[PDB]
């Protein structure tokens, strides 16, 4: 059973770290995505992370975004800094498809909330 | 009266993608058309609504050069009136479109052996663009008779891919790099000419 950590409340001058877990499938080729939910709004895309640990990011969070990757030990990392009052949210790692841009969330996400 | 920078647009180490295709305007410069058509580097040169053996000759206002970095089945869609992901999605052309595609073979300078997965096309919009159209608007957008309000309803999409560029790959799959030459015809005193 897959399962993730990392998500709690947070200072807005510091930086947070999640992880998504794999189980039941092999992470080994596929291409994995973290995307956020805020109360109220849309789904936003942070980023995702190719195969060869090649990331493509979000123009907006280009800079206070890192994402990585560990084959070995099955799973995702995000780490994110100089955070804000608007970033609190539901975090999802999802898996993309090739050739339909179909994402898989099989996890559960994570409830990141921050103030003082 | 020095020469365009056609140096700084073909032989540049790295092509944005075809979502996000750039565009140089070239003006107030001398540009010799014949050094692209004689060199052996470029597959694919095809000029709609001007010869490339005359293109020394006329004398131009604005030459737009756009670069990007499709795959090698999508070369096609680079002209006018094409139906494609390339020109549906990515990078249309005019129906009226007076210019020159311009594609070389680039597996040598694109692709990794674990994959280079730096460039990117947009799979899907819910329309087709207008012709010079560039849309980099990175949402995730639903479709399913389900909204993208979580993954309570059927799941979202995202638009963009990435090409898994290998040297292994095939041709057809392997890294073209396209420059379009677009003119505009002496609307205002012109400003590149040819030599
Ligand atoms: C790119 O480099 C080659 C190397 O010889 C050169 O022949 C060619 O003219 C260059 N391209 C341009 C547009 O200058």
């Amino acid at each position: 059973q897959l399962v993730e950590s990392g998500g709690g409340l947070v200072q807005p001058g510091g930086s947070l770290r999640l992880s998504c877990a794999a189980s039941d499938f092999d992470f080994y080729d596929y291409e994995m995505s973290w995307v956020r939910q805020a109360p109220g709004k849309a789904l936003e895309w942070i980023g995702n992370i190719y195969y060869s640990g090649d990331t493509f990011y979000n123009p907006s969070l280009k800079s206070r975004v890192t994402i990585s990757r560990d084959n070995s030990k099955n799973t995702l990392y995000l780490q994110m800094n100089s955070l804000r009052a608007e970033d609190t949210a539901t975090y999802y790692c999802a898996r993309v498809e090739s050739g339909s841009g179909w994402l898989d969330f099989w996890g559960q996400g994570t409830l990141v909330t921050v103030s003082s | 009266t020095n020469l365009c920078p056609f140096g700084e647009v073909f032989n540049a180490t790295r092509f944005a993608s075809v979502y996000a295709w750039n565009r140089k305007r070239i003006s107030n410069c001398v540009a010799d058309y014949s050094v692209l058509y004689n060199s052996a580097s470029f597959s694919t040169f095809k000029c709609y609504g001007v010869s490339p053996t005359k293109l020394n000759d006329l004398c131009f206002t604005n030459v737009y050069a756009d670069s990007f970095v499709i795959r090698g089945d999508e070369v096609r869609q680079i002209a006018p009136g094409q139906t494609g992901n390339i020109a549906d999605y990515n990078y249309k052309l005019p129906d009226d479109f007076t210019g020159c595609v311009i594609a070389w073979n680039s597996n040598n300078l694109d692709s990794k052996v674990g994959g280079n997965y730096n460039y990117l096309y947009r799979l899907f919009r819910k329309s087709n663009l207008k012709p010079f159209e560039r849309d980099i608007s990175t949402e995730i957008y639903q479709a399913g008779s389900t909204p993208c309000n979580g993954v309570k309803g059927f799941n979202c999409y995202f638009p963009l891919q990435s090409y898994g560029f290998q040297p292994t790959y095939g041709v057809g799959y392997q890294p073209y790099r396209v420059v379009v030459l677009s003119f505009e015809l002496l609307h205002a005193p012109a400003t590149v000419c040819g030599p």
